[PDB]
């Protein structure tokens, strides 16, 4: 269920067990034919909770479900890689371009990952490609950059929601470490297909996490890793359920289910972008806009009337790809003004 | 040629040894191949060049053994470009983009070989690299401006479920949406001809080799105005063009 809708009615669905100590666990994965992101998690619950593929109305949402028998609130994110999201972005508006169409979904992935990494005890990444996805790690570094930029405004929202003095677990965090979060999540990774093998990806997983300044950066870290207990697991098409309980039982539950309901309600501002500045473009959007502004300046230089306006058009017809119709017609006006 | 030879020398300059390798014929076809490391792209492109499945490993024409590099090979008048794998930080992405943009401009069709199709990161690279463009207005013969480079996505080392017709069309759709608004890239709109899946079989490469020659669009405004030997002078004028250089600088700037 969508977390925006989960919160509205959670206080009444579990009206009895509001004082039960639970964990919040985030899940990152991709949908594949006959295998959805949460297929390993719904197999851990012996109940297929999440679908084998996200539907159009489930795109770009954190799908929440709370298992009261294990006292865990599982959070799976439907991101930009779902078939239903790539479909819904590239036909939602035929009068748009590819870059802006996926930019909005790429931003919501950033907010949802920002949502998980400030409210989840653990976060499990599922990978099948046999290689650690390095563009997930660029997402996580943009997420950690956005977190640093908005941790002050989110911390005052945890103060207003009475959650800043609510403990998430044993660990005490400095004001620099705790600002904008309730936890520095412990990050885990599960690969889908030999003991020295899993040890070789642990050091691998660690070093790439440091290359993007995601661990071992103090208050600037986005997550952390365990000290003794394994972080990496290998699945086969159950050794896996024991790998989670080793991580889950290493931390006695502490946060009440009620204060988690109000946490997901408090951090809705992160999913809605209520704290961000207006008109924030992606790195690719800024690249497109800056070279298109340069193409307009060089075409005006080519004009500096009939022959001068046939080389400025033929140049923009050669170099400008997106918004080509608007760019050409907007230059017919800039050479009309220069004709005065 | 017995095997593949380096298309570039140092600093991304075109090797002077390949110019004598070309002919004065306008009946040439250039087909590049891009993709990640372990996709088998070099082994696969070797068999559209004419290698049989039973041939030895030392007999493969594209044996993958200097930051950037492209491997050239020509049978008949068929020019095959094998690019170095895609994969640091800014420079790793800036270099990948620099070679992809160059190969989309000088190829009739480019083979996108991967095990991850549909992979949004690959489409992202393809769609921004297409905006890395030169301005070869003074080139003679005048070159086609509305011309689209054909892309053929190939899913290597795939499982049986990747061969399901329902799964191919699902990803083929996402590929035709990813280029519906493309200006200089094109993808076919025939089912089972935009995403080709292989389980890693010679009767598929022979059919594919016959098919890579149909939707090729000429580089020039007038038919048969550029021979393959002058095709390289277009390549030299692409890597030197200042409008292209400035655009790549603004890409790296936006990535930092």
């Amino acid at each position: 269920m969508d977390i925006a809708k989960w919160v509205e009615h959670a206080r009444t669905c579990y009206s009895t067990q509001l004082d039960t100590k639970i964990k919040v666990i985030g899940v990152i994965g991709k949908d594949y034919p006959d295998h959805g992101k949460g297929d390993n998690i719904n197999c851990y619950l012996r109940e297929n909770v999440f679908p084998v593929a996200a539907t159009e109305d489930e795109t770009c949402t954190i799908r929440g479900h709370f298992s009261e028998d294990d006292q865990i609130l599982f959070l799976v994110m439907n991101g930009v890689d779902d078939v239903a999201n790539i479909r819904k972005c590239l036909k939602s508006n035929p009068k748009s371009n590819y870059f802006d169409a996926m930019a909005e979904s790429e931003c919501q992935q950033i907010r949802m990952l920002h949502f998980l990494f400030i409210s989840c005890h653990f976060i499990i990444i599922f990978e099948q490609t046999s290689r650690i996805d390095l563009e997930l790690m660029r997402f996580l570094k943009k997420v950690n950059s956005a977190r640093i930029q908005l941790r002050k405004k989110i911390n005052q929202r945890l103060v207003a929601s009475d959650l800043r003095d609510v403990s998430f677990n044993n660990r005490i965090l400095s004001s620099a470490e705790s600002e904008g979060r309730m936890v520095v999540p412990r990050l885990l990774i599960a690969f889908q297909r030999y003991e020295k093998l899993e040890k070789n990806l642990d050091n691998q997983f660690s070093d790439i996490l440091k290359l993007y300044d995601l661990i071992d950066c103090g208050a600037s870290s986005l997550c952390q890793l365990n000290e003794t207990i394994p972080v990496v697991h290998l699945l086969n098409p159950n050794s896996f359920v024991k790998f989670l309980e080793d991580n889950f039982r290493s931390e006695k539950n502490e946060i009440s289910l009620e204060n988690v309901i109000e946490l997901m309600n408090c951090l809705q501002c992160v999913l809605d972008g209520d704290l961000e500045e207006k008109h924030e473009k992606t790195a690719i959007q800024t690249f497109i806009k800056r070279i298109q502004n340069d193409h307009m300046e060089e075409a005006r230089r080519l004009y500096t009337h009939l022959m001068r306006f046939n080389e400025a058009t033929h140049y923009i017809d050669s170099v400008v790809g997106v918004n080509s119709r608007e760019a050409l017609s907007q230059l017919q006006a800039q050479c009309n003004e220069m004709w005065q | 040629m017995k095997e593949s030879v380096r298309f570039l020398t140092d600093f991304g300059e075109i090797s002077d040894a390949i110019s004598d390798l070309l002919t004065s014929s306008p009946n040439f076809n250039v087909i590049s191949a891009i993709g990640p490391q372990g996709a088998g792209k070099s082994t696969l492109l070797s068999m559209l060049a004419g290698n049989n499945s039973r041939q030895m490993y030392r007999e493969y024409v594209f044996r993958p053994v200097q930051t950037i590099q492209i491997d050239i090979y020509i049978v008949n008048h068929q020019i095959f470009l094998d690019c170095q794998p895609m994969y640091d930080d800014s420079t790793a992405m800036s270099d990948t983009l620099r070679l992809t943009a160059f190969l989309l401009y000088v190829s009739h069709t480019v083979l996108v070989v991967s095990e991850t199709h549909y992979d949004k990161v690959i489409i992202d690279t393809l769609r921004v690299a297409e905006q890395i463009r030169p301005y070869l207005a003074i080139f003679r013969p005048k070159l086609a401006i509305d011309r689209k480079t054909n892309l053929v996505f190939i899913k290597t080392k795939a499982s049986s479920i990747d061969l399901a017709p329902t799964v191919i069309r699902e990803r083929e759709e996402l590929l035709r949406l990813s280029f519906q608004d493309s200006r200089w890239l094109k993808v076919s709109q025939e089912p089972f001809k935009t995403l080709i899946v292989l389980e890693e079989f010679d009767e598929q490469i022979a059919e594919l080799r016959e098919e890579l020659q149909k939707n090729r669009e000429d580089f020039t405004v007038e038919t048969a105005a550029m021979d393959e030997k002058k095709w390289l002078d277009m390549c030299r004028e692409v890597i030197r063009d200042k409008t292209l250089h400035k655009t790549l600088k603004e890409y790296q700037r936006a990535m930092t």
